[PDB]
RNA sequence: CAAAAUCGAGAGGA
DNA sequence: CTAGTTGATCTCATATCAGGAGAAGGAGCAGAGCGAATAC
DNA sequence: GTATTCGCTCTGCTCCTTCTCCCATCCTCTCGATATGAGATCAACTAG
């Protein structure tokens, strides 16, 4: 449930900020979502 | 706590699906069905064990 | 001489001996030959079919009808038990035919392959057993045969048996099957049969299951829903329509008056376990092995076989006058002793059947304990001696009782000489019981016969009886009518291990019929 | 939380059945002999006998049949054994 | 006269 | 020579994410050069 | 009749995607999981 911006040096994305979301009650597994920024109109 | 609840959640889901199967076959045959035969208790017992 | 549609002439004297139903059957069979399709003779056991086939073949050869001029090299697959009967009937009715046996007994005394070749080049009627076909399938299936008559072909009900695949190799379209019971366990037997005679008619096997086996079978259960019952009824009507032309099934109910048979009785006896036998049964059903089986751990064969043995007799634990298999230790044997006494005092000839060879041996020992004149036959007896023994027993009335294993005792043998029949031990396949009890009430039976089927009440035998009752219900649901009442005496589950001892159409008819089909 | 989160399974041919679960219980750990007599089992006996030190979980189910015409009846089978928890 | 299985997991030692 | 018995064998039948690196194959583009082919 | 193109071919360059192999040695221990018989043939008897 917290947003983490990482970057993989050998990669096609300049960045990627994931959020391994999960409803606090153990209702379903965590559903991750990424919000990236394509590498280097 | 969290690990064992991960197991219980999965195994309870499987109990519920199996009870659906059992209830469904006997209801399809037009007959009622007993819970105590629907609930294959060994699922949770042997899964956790 | 009887004249058929196109050119089929049978000699008049030969036609005369035939009854009405048999000549009707001959006409039907030649019509089948005209279409170039196979067929099944559904006439019940003993209505007389070898006569029908012999008459048709003799007429065809006599008619010189048009590869083959008239009759080509045929083959008759028959069980070993009736082979010399077949030869005798061919010689009696049509002695012109050359009938040569392919058997170890045989009449050749040389290489068999030479015999098959000679019969093929001689337009002879080669008779053989299923075993040679299974073994010699290479050699048999190369000679451009004409007919492949299967006597008691119901052996082929196993679709994937080696014999089945072996006999399904002959390329001729004229395939004949002789069996009064061409379905014994379930619809798959019917499927394999119509696979052999007419490969296309019913669809491929899985299609056949989905299309008829499920809607038909599942609709007969006690718990069947009314809509499902109507569905099964519809499908059964459709299937009977489909297969109608290729089964000719006359009962011994519409021909009895035109055939002058004596009366028959179907009394079923519900035996009581003896104290020792009851104790053994109670002990075994309380054992751990049955508990393991009910838990699915072990194969169900062993427990069922043990229960059958117990009910037949406490031979598991061989307990003077206490020798192995002593008659007073099994209630069925006491009742049998009583009936044998009564019938011997009544001067009647009895027929004694059993499923298992060992109980047949115990019964033989008990008969030796009595003074009754017996005469026994099982798979052990040499085949060459079997038909002579049948002739003997049908000849002299001195022999009081006749011992048989049902797997050879039934199956096309004529035992009109006997008067009384007792079925000691039931089986899973009711067709076995029907064939056994029909060994007596046949053409030529000059005395009233009565059937006595023995079941130990409240035991495994009662449950097997229920199962085979359900089986006759399934079969009659399609062979006799589609309005069969649902089986209700048992739910047929795996609680038979328990002991419960007592005490041109004008486009309007077509539309209307089709609507009727759709409103079920 | 898991039990009351699990959705009720409405199955029907017609008669329909949801099989609702609402409450749990845990009895103290117990052992049943071959005869089946429930007795209290201490950890030392479990270790010496190679058993499992566990407690039986009970849920009080509530099944309602709804076929037609408001033919509703709440069937509740109190203390329905589900499993054993270590 | 030689009697005593295999496959996975884990913890260790130098 | 020649019928009867004994064993072995075989068939059928019974219910119910925090690898990587290097080779191989095909892909798409790019231009060179030569057959004919228009055309001055 | 030779420029002149030109289309077609024929390499052949990059460039990407696919696929396939490899990961120190030796040693000790524990623990959990992973039928039954009827019948027919045939061959050797087993005697006549
Ligand atoms: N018209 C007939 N004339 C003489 N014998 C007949 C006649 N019809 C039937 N039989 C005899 O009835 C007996 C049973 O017939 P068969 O075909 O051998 O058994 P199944 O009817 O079960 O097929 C046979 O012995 C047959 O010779």
């Amino acid at each position: 449930n917290t947003v983490y911006v990482f970057a993989k040096k050998d990669s096609k994305y300049a960045y990627t900020g994931e959020c391994r979301s999960c409803l606090e009650n153990s209702s379903r597994p965590t559903s991750t979502i990424w919000v990236s920024m394509l590498a280097r109109a | 706590g969290p690990l064992l609840a991960f197991l219980f959640r999965g195994m309870f889901k499987n109990l519920l699906k199996e009870v659906r199967i059992y209830a469904q076959k006997f209801i399809d045959r037009g007959k009622d069905f007993n819970l105590e035969l629907a609930i294959k208790t060994r699922i949770i017992s042997d899964g956790l064990k | 001489d009887a004249e058929f549609d196109e050119g089929f002439k049978v000699p008049g004297f030969l036609f005369k001996k035939l009854f009405k139903y048999q000549q009707t059957g001959v006409r039907w069979l030649w019509e089948l030959h005209c279409q170039q399709a196979g067929g099944i003779l559904g006439d019940e056991m003993g209505l007389g079919k070898t006569i029908q086939i012999i008459a048709f073949l003799a007429g065809l050869s006599y008619s010189k009808i048009r590869r083959f001029e008239g009759l080509g090299p045929t083959v008759i697959v028959c069980p070993t038990t009736v082979m010399h009967q077949w030869v005798k009937e061919f010689h009696t009715w049509w002695p012109p035919f050359r009938v040569a046996i392919l058997h170890e007994t045989g009449s050749y005394t040389h290489k068999k392959e030479k015999l098959i070749r000679d019969v093929a080049h001689c337009h002879g009627i080669l008779i053989t057993s299923y075993s040679y076909i299974r073994l010699m399938q290479d050699d048999i299936s190369r000679y451009d045969w004409h007919y492949v008559i299967l006597d008691e072909g119901h052996k082929i009900r196993n679709p994937n048996a080696a014999v089945t695949l072996a006999c399904k190799q002959f390329r001729t379209p004229h395939r004949i099957i002789l069996s009064g019971s061409p379905m014994q366990n379930n619809l798959r037997e019917l499927w394999s049969l119509f696979d052999f005679i007419f490969p296309g008619k019913l669809g491929t096997l899985p299609v056949f299951m989905e299309q008829f086996s499920v809607p038909i079978t599942m609709g007969g259960y006690s718990n069947a829903s009314p809509v499902q019952v109507k569905t099964a009824y519809k499908c059964a009507c459709v299937l009977r329509d489909t297969i109608n032309p290729y089964l000719l099934r006359r009962m011994k109910s519409d021909v009895k008056m035109s055939l002058s048979l004596p009366d028959k009785n179907e009394q079923v006896l519900f035996c009581r376990l003896t104290d020792e036998q009851h104790k053994v049964y109670q002990n075994f059903v309380d054992s751990k092995e049955v508990y393991r089986i009910l838990n699915g751990e072990m194969q169900i064969f062993s427990g069922l076989i043990a229960l059958r043995k117990i009910c037949n007799h406490p031979d598991l634990f061989s307990g003077e006058e206490d020798q192995f298999g002593y008659w007073k230790r099994s209630g069925k044997m006491i009742v049998v002793e009583s009936l044998l006494k009564i019938w011997h005092k009544q001067g009647q000839r009895v027929l004694l059947f059993s499923q298992s060879r060992q109980m047949l041996d115990i019964l033989e020992v008990f008969l030796r304990a009595q003074k009754y004149t017996y005469l026994k036959m099982d798979g052990t007896t040499t085949i060459a001696s079997r038909q002579p023994l049948i002739t003997r027993y049908n000849e002299d009335t001195s022999i009081f009782v006749f011992l048989l294993t049902t797997r050879v005792g039934g199956l096309g043998v004529n035992l009109t000489g006997a008067n009384r029949v007792v079925i000691y031990d039931p089986d899973w396949n009711p067709s076995t019981d029907t064939q056994a009890r029909e060994r007596a009430w046949r053409i030529g039976q000059k005395k009233q016969v009565t059937v006595y089927r023995l079941l130990t009440a409240g035991t495994i035998e009662e449950k097997i009886y229920h199962r085979q009752i359900f089986k006759q219900f399934l079969t009659n649901r399609v062979l006799k009518d589609p309005k069969q009442r649902r089986f209700f005496k048992s739910n047929d589950l795996y609680e038979l291990f328990t002991l419960t001892s007592p005490d041109p159409l004008a486009s309007s008819s077509l539309l209307a019929k089709m609507r009727a089909r759709n409103h079920l | 939380r898991i039990v009351e989160d699990a959705p009720p399974i409405d199955l029907q041919a017609p008669p329909r059945y949801l099989l609702k679960f609402e409450q749990i219980y845990l009895s103290k750990p117990t052992h049943w002999e071959r005869d089946g007599a429930p007795s209290p089992m201490m950890p030392n006996e479990a270790r010496l006998r190679n058993l499992t030190y566990s407690a039986p979980l009970y849920v009080d189910i509530t099944k309602t049949v709804i076929k037609e015409g408001e033919e509703q009846l709440q069937t509740q089978h109190q203390k329905t054994f589900i499993g054993k928890i270590p």
